[PDB]
């Protein structure tokens, strides 16, 4: 497992230590959602400052389930419980809780143990799965993975009112790639020395 | 032996195949089979029909 | 077993037939009830009558092989798909993968509907007017996603991962050898429907046909010198096809092609399939 | 004593006594994807009473001059009963299919028609009439619904092949003289064991009149045509949230 | 070691790290009816993963003088996912459940909540008052759907019996200093083997506050409570066209 | 924390078939990965 940057902002660029981290605060209402992103390794997003998200680079089709790991870094003394949801291609980010919840889903809850994972499962229609991309490559597109507040996040008197949370993916055993081609994210314009 | 990789290896071709590299996909095409099924394509029907009887009684 | 409910055929297989089927003798027949020369095409079965049923035949050993109707014997031909100028004017051209836009090995492959096959690439190039001058060329397969040349002196044409022939110009052809690659079990030259979700509209109604299990990414040659060659190339792509597999066969075209992505005929002069005669009593 | 027939699934019959024999297209019974050549990992879901049944879809009328008409499938299926909602609410689907359609027409009419089930029906455009234009056909010709489209130019199919061999599919013929009624079997045919069914259409069906319907004046003139499916071994999986199209 | 628990039914999943343990409701597992005591002839459809999973309803807001909050079942998820579509194209179903209610606060907080499942909830009025009106309940209070009502007697409970021994049914606790989620498991109760799901409610669901919450000034002031149900052996009968209501 | 990876499989969280999969892990290897000829230096003789 490596770290996902779920935070890239346009105005995380010039401080890019808190890409890393991305906040949870005390709400008001109910069942808001937190954040949102793309499950496609391949695709350039949060997924492209993987080891895993490195490596694909260098092929074009893939094959195998993911995992996401998220881990809680507040205080002790807080609680709270989020929901995490991943939703299989043809709708779009659900709009509320309640629609977010008929896929596959997983409720965490803080305590002593504090890392969960959702698997991402191998759902498709082909054996293997290009590179994403707008245009025709859609097509190949994997799902939309977001992430509820399941209840708010209750803090007592006296320990802060905002945590942080990382979020670690990796790849499961029947994980597999063919087809070796080059990189994009390198480039030599100007000469080396 | 090579990594078994063409495009027939389920159900194949005859075993006269030329290869000098490691993979199966260099080999040659060889000489060709002589199965064929045309029952699949000129009598797709349920009921067996027989060729003396009536076919419509 | 609590539940009564919960605890709860093909038709021909094939055999190998190496010459054409004899004929036996037979004799004349006098009788009633018994019937080949009547059938039912409603059915949707094809008739079974043969020779000695109808008439009075003789016996006849033939050896005529099956050997040239097989399908691995009928595609394993070379046969054009591309040719490619270099008047473009840089040094380099980037060209598509798509092998539909000669007619004459189009017509073949959308005979059936699903293939699954290995190719082999030969090609011959020279100048213009077949003249030959000695020169050195690069070409390069650049699989999709992969960034491509976009001047004759990029760094992709450093080839660290990418397959890439140096061949000169006197030489022999080059050839190469491509195994299956598609995501699916089998190409397919025809895919009823849409390749994205969401929805369709005017803008959006070229989408309609485009499968992305046969788009292949492109292919790139340049010459190998960063100056400009002072000479016009020309290069001619010849495709074999081995170890053919094939499903479900079509009707073949009778209508002249008019694009390489759709199936669009010319709807002012619809082609008669046949030559048409004056009478119908008169051959 | 083979000219009768019935075919009962789900809780729906239909019974004939001027019937041709089944066609099973290729040979092949329709049946469950094994685990040799499935690739998804989540347990599938299977209705099998509620979706393995006889719909029966709107009713044309034959004329004297008519052209012919196409079904889409599975598209005709998708709007109607719980096959419309689990096609609405599932990712993957795979379904064998069962085709039957009655016209029945009295001792004092002819007319002949072909049935023929064609897959990866890809229709084209008559690009503008001079062939220059690159048009394409609009979302409500390529996928008409359970209603159905007609066809403009019969003899190349609306796609540049020529009818005169179309019987190389599966087909049945409906002759006015002999019986009223055709059924087909079909299997399901696809390079991947899965598909999605809002973006992807199998096979089409087509009706197509060869000999002209003729009558004396004074008989019946009003001739209908009517359809009926019935989906066989279906299966869905990957649930999401209802997406209609 | 036991204060740990996970639950995973059809693609969902649920875990806690401070739970009581299971409430099997007077022993029984939840089953498919058998042979012996079925009466429809018709053979059942069992979708078996699309209706056996977790679906999450609406989340309430516990104030400081609440009263109680209470849901009708199955009235809650009969216009959701594909169970809200099997219980309108059909006459009979029958199905057990499973209930979870999580409840969370922090170490400075206290309070007590009682949950309890009550088959037959049959609701009344105040009569008018003075009590010699026959008055009813109407259609909006009788089944609220997945929204749920809200109680105005709590000590009487809305239908005469009192509070006080509301523990002879099944039912947990959630005490804010021990553990924050409570779960029942509740098989199928009813005098005919199958029944209509849009006429009957078998069941109701009752969260009723005995000591309020309480905290000091500054703590979070915001405590939800938030339900989740999972139905367990749905079964349903008698294919019809889709009726609402 | 302990820097160990999950062990968590797809079948212990959601409900699952059976799926014999037989996708080799050839291209994988780190042999196949180096052994292709790159481009290292450009010399010119003026
Ligand atoms: C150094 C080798 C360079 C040559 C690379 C060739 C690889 C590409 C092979 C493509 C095989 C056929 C794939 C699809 C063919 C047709 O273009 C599409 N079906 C278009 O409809």
């Amino acid at each position: 497992e490596t770290i996902l940057e779920v935070n890239n902002l346009k105005t995380n660029e010039t401080t890019p230590m808190q890409r890393l981290c991305f906040p949870v605060s005390v709400q008001s209402k109910t069942g808001e959602l937190c954040a949102a992103f793309r499950a496609d390794p391949g695709r350039d997003g949060p997924w492209q400052s993987t080891i895993l998200g490195q490596l694909c680079r260098y092929y074009t089709q893939w094959s195998g389930s993911l995992e996401v790991t998220f881990m809680f870094a507040g205080s002790f003394m807080a609680t709270g419980k989020m929901l995490i949801a991943y939703t299989p291609p043809g709708g779009n980010v659900p709009a509320d809780r309640i629609t977010a919840m008929l896929g596959t889903h997983v409720i965490w809850d803080f305590g002593l143990q504090s890392s969960v994972t959702l698997v991402v499962p191998w759902i498709s229609n082909t054996h293997y799965r290009a590179h994403a991309r707008a245009g025709y490559f859609d097509y190949y597109t994997t799902g939309i993975i977001t992430i509820w507040y399941q209840t708010n996040y209750v803090v007592p008197i006296g320990a802060p009112t905002t945590a942080y949370i990382v979020a670690l993916a990796a790849a499961q055993d029947n994980f597999t790639m063919k087809l070796c081609k080059d990189t994009e994210d390198i480039e030599q314009t100007a000469n080396i020395q | 032996h090579e990594n078994s990789n063409s495009a027939s290896e389920g159900s194949t071709i005859n075993y006269t195949t030329i290869n000098y590299y490691k993979d199966a996909y260099a080999a040659s095409a060889g000489r060709q089979d002589m199965s064929q099924d045309p029952k699949k394509f000129t009598d797709p029907v349920m009921d067996v029909i027989h060729e003396m009887a009536p076919p419509l009684k | 077993d609590p539940i009564a409910d919960m605890i709860d055929r093909s038709l021909t297989a094939l055999q190998v037939l190496p010459t054409a089927a004899n004929t036996e003798a037979s004799s004349h027949r006098l009788g009633t009830g018994v019937v080949p020369a009547l059938q039912a095409a409603e059915t949707g079965a094809s008739s079974n009558a043969s020779d000695k049923n109808l008439i009075e035949t003789r016996c006849v050993l033939n050896h005529h092989s099956t050997q040239e109707t097989a399908i691995g014997n009928f595609f394993s031909r070379a046969g054009l798909v591309s040719i490619i100028t270099m008047p473009n004017t840089d040094g380099y051209v980037n060209w598509d993968i798509d092998l539909m836009g000669y007619a004459q090995l189009r017509r073949k492959c959308e005979l059936f509907t699903y293939m699954r096959f290995d190719a082999e690439f030969t090609f011959v190039v020279a100048k213009p007017n077949g003249v030959l001058v000695p020169q050195l060329l690069q070409y390069m397969y650049v699989p999709p996603g992969a960034p491509k040349p976009t001047s004759r002196d990029s760094f992709a044409w450093q080839t660290a991962t990418n397959p890439s022939v140096f061949v000169k110009m006197t030489d022999p052809p080059a050839q190469v050898s491509v195994p299956f690659m598609s995501p699916a079990s089998a190409y397919q030259w025809f895919y009823d429907g849409y390749p994205t979700f969401g929805e369709h509209l005017q803008a959006n109604d070229l989408d309609y046909g485009q499968c992305p299990n046969n788009m292949m990414g492109t292919f790139s040659i340049r010459t190998v010198g960063t100056e400009k060659s002072p000479h016009s190339i020309t290069l001619r792509v010849y495709m074999r096809i081995k170890h053919v597999r094939a499903w479900i066969p079509r009707p073949l075209r009778n209508q002249p092609y008019l694009f390489k992505t759709n199936p669009n005929y010319k709807g002012n002069d619809i082609k008669c399939t046949s030559t048409s005669r004056d009478k119908i009593t008169t051959l | 004593s083979d000219r009768v027939a019935q075919l009962t699934i789900g809780n729906s019959t239909i019974t004939t006594q001027e019937a041709a024999n089944i066609v099973i297209a290729y040979g092949e019974w329709p049946e469950y994807c094994p685990d040799t050549d499935a690739t998804a990992v989540d347990k599938p879901t299977r209705p099998d009473v509620s979706v393995n049944r006889f719909f029966t879809l709107d009713t044309k009328s034959w004329a004297k001059d008519s052209k012919g008409w196409y079904w889409k499938f599975p598209d005709v299926l998708t709007e109607v009963g719980v096959f419309g909602q689990n096609a609405q609410f599932h990712y993957l689907y795979r379904s064998g299919f069962c085709v039957h359609v009655q016209c029945n027409a009295s001792k004092f009419h002819q007319g002949a028609l072909l049935v023929a089930v064609l897959p990866e029906y890809v229709l084209g455009t008559i690009a503008g009439g001079t062939g220059n234009e690159n048009s394409h056909p609009p979302y409500a010709t390529t996928q008409p619904g359970q209603v159905g489209a007609v066809l403009t130019h019969p003899y190349v199919l609306d796609a540049g092949i020529p009818l005169s061999q179309l019987t190389v599919c599966p087909h049945q013929w409906i002759n006015l003289r002999t019986n009223n009624c055709a059924t087909i079997i079909v299997p399901y045919m696809n390079t991947v064991p899965f598909d999605s069914a809002l973006n992807h259409c199998n096979f089409g069906l087509l009706v197509i009149p060869v000999v002209p319907l003729d009558f004396n004046a004074g008989a019946t003139s009003e001739i209908p045509i009517t359809v009926t499916i019935a989906p066989m071994c279906a299966e869905f999986a990957g649930l999401r949230q209802a997406v209609k199209q």
